[PDB]
RNA sequence: UUGAGCCUUGAUGUGUAGGAUAGGUGGGAGGCUUUGAAGUGUGGACGCCAGUCUGCAUGGAGCCGACCUUGAAAUACCACCCUUUAAUGUUUGAUGUUCUAACGUUGACCCGUAAUCCGGGUUGCGGACAGUGUCUGGUGGGUAGUUUGACUGGGGCGGUC
RNA sequence: CCAUAGGUUAAUGAGGCGAACCGGGGGAACUGAAACAUCUAAGUACCCCGAGGAAAAGAAAUCAACCGAGAUUCCCCCAG
RNA sequence: CGCGGGGUGGAGCAGCCUGGUAGCUCGUCGGGCUCAUAACCCGAAGGUCGUCGGUUCAAAUCCGGCCCCCGCAACCA
């Protein structure tokens, strides 16, 4: 499973269709890179998978709520 | 992210006029030092009075000038030497908190010297060059000892 | 200095990049001027539009409300003793089948032409000479009527000709710079009405975007 | 360093014969000018070899036209508009290089671990690209699905509504 | 080192069997259109998660038409 | 039928995209060099520039028609 672990994205079924209309398959799938982040109540670079658009809500929610909302819907990183 | 220019980081970029930045860049570098700022769209026309006319009153004094002849005429070799053996190897520079350090003390802090090298970072022995400062945006150079005496 | 003495003055004193108001840049351009002969204050919109294609087309003459201050020849063509009334009311010349021979010919030294529809005869297949000319009698303006005593004082009242060029451009004076500034304003918004009244209904790209305002030997800047 | 998009300011228009460098269009025997024009040297450049320009010193109100004659068309001085051409301001490119924050490493060493299957650490090397996820215009005989009119001494070319 | 990877302890819940119904998110195929191309088949089979005797929903950022209504649920109607 | 190009004396190609503009080679008719030819030297004759229009100071050239050539496209119910 792809996870952005921030803005919703996962794995999921779906249609692709632009003008024939053909029953071709999507299956909605994101791009996956990861990032180190420093938090300095810890002396470590840590680091986290992610797509793209993610960090404009890793600032507008904090990275401890970020994490914490992991632990709240019990997903390992 | 939309926000308000406040200092000079655009070279088609003014005062009171808005540019799109990643929030993770603008929260680094312009937020915090009061440089550009989110929103803001609803004060702008004070700008002008306020800030333009403001800081283009202190630079009708400072400095109102060109070049300096105090400090900074000369080049020599200083008393700063470099650590490194027989290879002539230095394995990796500890740069600002070795190189003027007398004491490399372990229990507690070694000060954090404000010398400028042309290159950022030693990586070789030998004869390089380093500066010191002079005035607020000036700086002298100097020559390392390579004798270690 | 390769500028003249006339023309290193108008130099700083306006530059074409820079905006202006027209409501106060109108006053100002009287004094852009530096020819010793007589000068015009002359409107120029820039094309376009296509130069060639017939159906893009824009050619026409229209009344100013100041006029331009230039006194114009008018030709009348009417029979019997209204031809001398025609003459001391604003007709320049007098037409008949004679002079009819030295339009075929193209030779004409006029502004406008007016005509009776009883002599109207004389000049009425005339169009493929007086036409490309913006001259020909038309009943759809008053320059063909019974009462031509009054439509030569509508001829002598002030009117232009205007015609697109092949470089993109057409030219049309607004007056002299003589006038009160607000005698050139409405000239200039009279003569952008009726280039208006005129638009090309099929034609793509800009009509009447980029209009400017200039002088003989002078300068000019934007509307 | 500037190939390109935009900006701004300088510069510029000579087949050839006949006197001439007519860029184009429209005006115009009076109009450029005394704080200013020529010319050829130390020394350069452009080329249609016609001539001519930047810099500088000068010399010091000029000078053209008519008549004659070239050409679609005049020859001072110019509104307005291109062509070519070098810089200025700026974004963006092909390339060379530099930094390492991103990225690769099918490098090395350590820890997990008397486990090298792969995660973390230590670190060298290259470096703003690749890889992937698609948006998007093609190509695709391979894949996936699919279409293929009737009359006819055998269908075949021919006749036919 | 702080930690992390890993480890230990205590308390808590679920796992399977299925009958029929049922909520949440996805979802065919062979057909039919007398081919087949939007459409039909079809939200039926089927899959993951989850549960009660029912489930589910629920108090207008909804309807209505100048009259006014004032949560959800369910049967006969509205309507082929 | 659409779009961009091709068609310039008998056979091939410059010119067109800037209006001041017709050329070259080979054939043919002259000759020349050779005993003589493929080639080479350089004059003369042949002008609806496929073919018809439009516009002006200026188009074979620009914007169109008509007939063929080169090459694959879209513009509908």
């Amino acid at each position: 499973s792809r996870v952005c672990q921030v803005t919703g994205k996962r794995p999921v079924t779906g249609n692709n269709r632009s003008h024939a209309l053909n029953a071709t398959k999507r299956r909605f799938l994101p791009n996956l890179h990861s990032h180190r982040f420093w938090v300095e109540s810890e002396k470590r670079f840590v680091t986290l998978r992610v797509s793209a658009k993610g960090m404009r809500v890793i600032d507008k929610k904090g990275i401890d709520t970020v994490l914490a909302e992991l632990r709240a819907r019990g997903e390992k990183y | 992210m939309q926000v308000i220019l406040l200092d000079k980081v655009a070279n088609l970029g003014s005062l009171g006029d808005q540019v799109n930045v990643k929030a993770g860049y603008a929260r680094n570098f312009l937020v915090p030092q009061g440089k550009a700022v989110p929103a803001t769209k609803k004060n702008i026309e004070f700008f002008e009075a306020r800030r333009a006319e403001l800081e283009a009153k202190l630079a009708e004094v400072l400095a109102a000038a060109n070049a300096r002849a105090e400090k900074i005429n000369a080049l020599e070799t200083v008393t700063i030497a470099s650590k490194a053996g027989d290879e002539g190897k230095l394995f990796g520079s500890i740069g600002t908190r070795d190189i003027a350090d007398a004491v490399t003390a372990a229990g507690v802090e070694v000060a954090k010297s404000e010398v400028r090298l042309p290159n950022g970072v030693l990586r070789t022995t030998g004869e390089h060059e380093v500066s010191f400062q002079v005035h607020s945006e000036v700086f002298a150079k100097v020559i390392v000892n390579v004798v270690a005496e | 200095a390769k500028l003249t003495k006339r023309m290193r003055v108008i130099r700083e004193k306006v530059d074409a990049t820079k905006q202006y108001d027209i409501n106060e840049a109108i006053a100002l351009l009287k004094e852009l001027a530096t020819a010793k002969f007589v000068e015009s204050v002359d409107v120029a919109v820039n094309l376009g539009i296509d130069a060639r294609k017939s159906d893009q087309n824009v050619r026409g003459a229209t009344v100013l409300p100041h006029g331009t201050g230039r006194s114009v020849r008018v030709a009348v063509f009417t029979q019997g003793a209204n031809a001398e009334a025609a003459k001391a009311a604003g007709a320049e010349l007098v037409g008949m089948e004679d002079l009819a021979d030295q339009i075929k010919k193209g030779e004409m030294n006029f502004d406008v032409v007016i005509a009776s529809p009883d002599a109207m005869r004389v000049v009425g297949q005339l169009g493929q000479v007086l036409g490309p000319r913006g001259l020909m009698p038309n009943p759809k303006v008053g320059t063909v009527t019974p009462n031509v005593a009054e439509a030569v004082k509508n001829a002598k009242a002030g009117q232009v000709r205007y015609r697109n060029d092949k470089n993109g451009i057409i030219h049309t004076t607004i007056g002299k710079v003589d006038f009160d500034a607000d005698k050139l304003k409405e000239n200039l918004e009279a003569l952008l009405v009726a280039l208006k009244k005129a638009k090309p209904t099929q034609a793509k790209g800009v009509y009447i975007k980029k209009v400017s305002i200039s002088t003989t030997m002078g300068a000019g800047v934007a509307v």
